[PDB]
């Protein structure tokens, strides 16, 4: 059950300077990069072309190449239209793609944010504002909805091209997506009140279980941290436990994960 | 404007003398212009690699800096971040423990 | 969806202030000013997305724009030059791609106004020979001695303009081609049936609308001020 | 430039067809419009093509667009005198008011009228107020006759010009000659190759 995300970030600093940068994710693996400095979209995995032929990919890349130049000029012109209401610097973010389900089911989305706030989406056959959006956006929405050629292209991208492409992606990248890499654990301590820390690192995929333990008894003062990434697309996590100094004897950190195949990791203090 | 979280951590278990990778994960910042340096004993490490910038469901940005390091008894490693949201540059030292 | 321009034709001097105006009663947010020159397509000078907004086009230099209301968009030339001699078109539209054009404004910018002169107009009546050889009567109008060449010649029968049966020289001819600021002549013809010309209750009139100085332009010379005016010549039918 | 039109100009006889070409490099290409512009007048829209491969018609005008080739043709069937005009190709790069229009420089068409029943003559016309001044009207010649300018510089001769008595379906060419300074209508068009059958009344 995987989500395909195209994440676009655009900065317009003043009327004559801007950049647009994109990265694309399938679940938590990066499949594409598109730096402002590059004419073309970059594959970050061998399978990032999916099951599209070289000619189909060219046509798709070309549509995006036209989009990027056009988006840039359109924002610049919409700014002029609303002036002096709204002004540079401006940050625009797009989150788009499709969430794949079993059978031939999917939901596609195109969400737009302006200065960090979600304000606009494509829905059905048109651009619309969402709850909490300021009223001045109704004029930009009205203008973008005037463009019938863009509406038909976007609808096709959302309804057809995304799910088709993502189905092909999943086939071509099955083995990279289903890989198992093993966690490695280690222990440490910081500041009579100690904090004990169980470090776990190098595990893929993301789901994992980490608890502090006395033999067969889960110490439910354990505070699990956030999942932090490593460069090689594996994960890092730490679970902390508070204790009285001297009382650290007999505590262990137990780590369960799908790559271990039953044989859990236990490290005793 | 939002003040970035910074988390410093090693890829492998740290052993004095052994080569390793040090990571700096900067999150929850807005806008996305940012300067990240990793420091050895206060001096800028030369060939620091960077992941492509992305953002989370809540629209806040994140980015992973990393570099090769060999930890020692005496050497201190840190991550220094400059961002419009903060008056002063924030430094976070690698904790070892 | 109609768009009006004023003035429709203008003669100005170097250094003078010229203001071209555009009116539009459709409640369109957006307006656009272009110039047309031989060997180029129309080129965008300035545009506007609403009252109080003006934006630079592709060739904005030498022009200031102004959008005081939703209805009016003005193109201002503060220090007019000969290179701004052109046909200026205005346009408006809503959020869609269609731009609805005005009828155009012709601007001539001269170095000096000293040779500006209105036409004499003469109406030449049909030939008795022509009438009996063809059963048709051709009037000829002759505008002469005018400078610059910015004139609109029209025919009027019983107070109403006629276009059927008319042709006017596509360009005026120079009276003294050797000279620098030669005056111009222009001819035109109106051909009607002999019975129509023979009816003495039909009143025929050739009218030349001349564009020259306005009431504000300086005038130093001893002759009458060669202002924008109409000169016309006239005749009744006869058996 | 981004919009090129071909040919630059052409002369065709009434009732003939002609084809007008427009090629462009504009990107993107949302729509392509053809305008007609009579001399000194405004921009009249003829057709607007919007699809990848498109065809339109509007009476005697028909047109095509191929977005892959970036090419449009305008066809005019059975040309009339009133098609004498400049034809302008315009490409719009958006489907909204965010667009810019990219204008071509235009193709000039001249349609030569069909004169059915020629009857070349030269008449004298007298001024309405001052009866002693006059002009010479060379009229009713067909379109294979050229009117040359005068040998004498103090004599004035206009170029030919065709009028249409719209209610009687009748067309006639004419030129006018005049001079103060010796000058009579028999001698007025001497520097032109005029027909032998030309009527000189008196
Ligand atoms: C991760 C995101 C990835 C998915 C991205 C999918 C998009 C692919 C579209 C492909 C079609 C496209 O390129 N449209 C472009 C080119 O279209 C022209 O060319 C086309 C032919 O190629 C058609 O002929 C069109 O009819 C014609 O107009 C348009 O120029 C389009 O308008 C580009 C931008 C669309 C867009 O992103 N809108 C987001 C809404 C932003 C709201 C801004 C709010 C605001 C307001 C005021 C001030 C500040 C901010
Ligand atoms: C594409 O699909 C939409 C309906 O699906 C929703 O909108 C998509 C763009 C995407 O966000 C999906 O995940 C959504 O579930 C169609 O929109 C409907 O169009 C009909 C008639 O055209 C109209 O009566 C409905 O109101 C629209 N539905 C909604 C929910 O707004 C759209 O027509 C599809 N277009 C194509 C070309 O396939
Ligand atoms: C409408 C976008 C989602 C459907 C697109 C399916 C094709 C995915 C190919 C990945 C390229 C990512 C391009 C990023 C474009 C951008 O945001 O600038
Ligand atoms: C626009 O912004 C950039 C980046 O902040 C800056 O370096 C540049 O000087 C600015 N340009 C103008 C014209 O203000
Ligand atoms: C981004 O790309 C465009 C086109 O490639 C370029 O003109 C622009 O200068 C780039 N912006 C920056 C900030 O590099
Ligand atoms: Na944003
Ligand atoms: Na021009
Ligand atoms: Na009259
Ligand atoms: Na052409
Ligand atoms: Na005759």
């Amino acid at each position: 059950n995987y989500t395909f995300r195209c994440l676009q970030m655009s900065s317009f600093a003043n009327r004559s300077w801007s950049r647009t940068d994109s990265v694309v994710w399938l679940g938590d693996l990066q499949t594409h990069r598109w730096s402002n400095d590059s004419a073309t979209i970059s594959f970050t995995k061998p399978w990032s072309q999916g099951k599209l032929s070289n000619q189909q990919w060219e046509k798709l890349q070309h549509m995006f190449q036209v989009y990027r130049v056009s988006f840039t000029r359109d924002i610049q012109e919409l700014v002029k239209m609303m002036s002096p209401k709204e002004d540079y610097p401006i940050e625009i973010q797009l989150s788009a793609g499709c969430e794949m389900y079993p059978g031939n089911a999917s939901e596609s989305f195109l969400h737009v944010a302006f200065q960090g706030k979600y304000v606009v989406r494509f829905w059905g056959t048109s651009w619309q504002t969402v709850p909490g959006a300021p009223s001045w956006l109704d004029l930009p929405i009205k203008v973008l909805n005037a463009d019938q050629g863009t509406s038909a292209t976007v609808q096709m991208l959302l309804n057809d091209t995304c799910p088709l492409f993502v189905r092909g992606l999943l086939e071509a990248g099955k083995s990279d997506l289903e890989k198992q890499e093993k966690p490695v654990a280690w222990l440490s301590s910081v500041p009579g009140h100690r904090q004990l820390v169980c470090h776990v690192s190098g595990f893929y995929p993301k789901p994992v279980w980490v608890m502090w333990m006395r033999g067969d008894q889960e110490q439910q003062g354990t505070h699990r941290g956030d999942f932090l990434p490593n460069a090689d697309e594996t994960w890092y996590l730490q679970a902390t436990l508070d204790v009285e100094a001297g009382e650290e004897a007999g505590l262990a950190c137990r780590v369960k994960h799908s790559s271990l195949g039953g044989q859990d990791i236990i490290l005793y203090w | 404007q939002k003040t970035p979280q910074i988390q410093v951590y090693s890829r492998h278990p740290p052993e004095n003398g052994k080569p390793n990778i040090l990571n700096c994960y900067v999150t929850q910042f807005h806008p996305p212009h940012i300067e990240i340096q990793m420091l050895k004993n206060g001096k800028k490490i030369p060939k620091v690699e960077m992941s492509d910038m992305s953002f989370s469901k809540d629209w806040s940005f994140y980015i992973l800096a990393h570099t090769e390091f060999t930890p020692t008894e005496t050497d201190t490693y840190a991550c220094r971040v400059k961002h419009a949201s903060m008056a002063e540059p924030k430094t976070v030292y690698w904790d070892r423990d | 969806a109609a768009v009006t321009q004023s003035p429709r034709n203008k003669v100005a001097v170097t250094g003078g202030k010229v203001t071209l105006s555009c009116n539009q009663t459709n409640n369109h947010n957006n307006m656009y000013w272009y110039r047309q020159d031989t060997g180029h397509g129309l080129r965008l000078i300035h545009y506007s997305y609403g009252a109080g907004s003006t934006e630079k086009g592709d060739i904005p230099d030498g022009y200031k724009a102004s959008r005081p209301s939703q209805e009016n968009f003005s193109l201002i030339l503060e220090l007019a030059t000969p290179s701004q001699t052109s046909v200026y078109f205005c346009a408006s539209g809503d959020e869609g791609y269609t731009q609805y054009f005005g009828p155009g404004t012709r601007l001539l910018v001269l170095e000096d106004l000293r040779n500006v002169t209105p036409p004499k107009v003469s109406l030449f009546e049909p030939s008795k020979a022509e009438i009996s050889h063809t059963q048709k009567a051709t009037l000829v109008c002759l505008a002469t001695g005018f400078y610059p060449d910015h004139v609109e010649l029209s025919w009027w029968v019983n107070g109403k303009e006629v276009h059927s049966g008319v042709c006017t020289d596509p360009q005026p001819l120079k009276e003294q081609p050797a000279l620098n600021d030669s005056r111009y002549s222009l001819s035109s013809r109106l051909r009607v049936s002999a019975t129509f010309w023979q009816n003495p209750r039909n009143h025929f009139r050739c009218q030349v609308q001349f564009y020259g100085l306005s009431e504000n332009d300086e005038w130093t010379q001893d002759r009458a001020k060669p202002v924008t005016q109409i000169v016309s010549a006239e005749a009744w039918g006869r058996a | 430039t981004q919009v090129e039109q071909s040919p630059q100009s052409l002369v065709v006889r009434q009732g003939e067809n002609c084809v007008l070409q427009c090629n462009y490099s504009v990107t993107p290409d949302n729509h392509l419009r053809w305008f007609k512009q009579d001399t000194g007048k405004g921009l009249v829209s003829l057709t607007v093509l919007v699809d990848q491969k498109d065809k339109t018609s509007n009476g005697r005008y028909s047109a095509t667009l191929d977005k892959d080739a970036k090419h449009s043709t305008l066809h005019i069937t059975a040309t009339l005198l009133d098609d004498t005009a400049t034809y302008i190709c315009v490409v719009g790069d958006r489907g909204s008011a965010l667009g810019r229009l990219h204008f071509g420089a235009g193709t000039q068409l001249i349609v030569i009228p069909d004169i059915q029943n020629p009857d070349p003559a030269v008449y004298q016309l007298r001024d309405s107020k001052s009866s002693d001044k006059s002009v010479c009207l060379f009229t009713d010649f067909d379109s294979q006759t050229n009117v040359s300018q005068s040998k004498d510089s103090d004599v004035y001769i206009t170029d030919k010009c065709v009028l249409d008595m719209r209610s009687m379906d009748f067309k006639s060419n004419s030129a006018v000659a005049w001079s103060n300074k010796d000058f009579a209508c028999a001698n007025a068009f001497n520097n032109s190759i005029i027909p032998e059958d030309t009527f000189f009344p008196s």
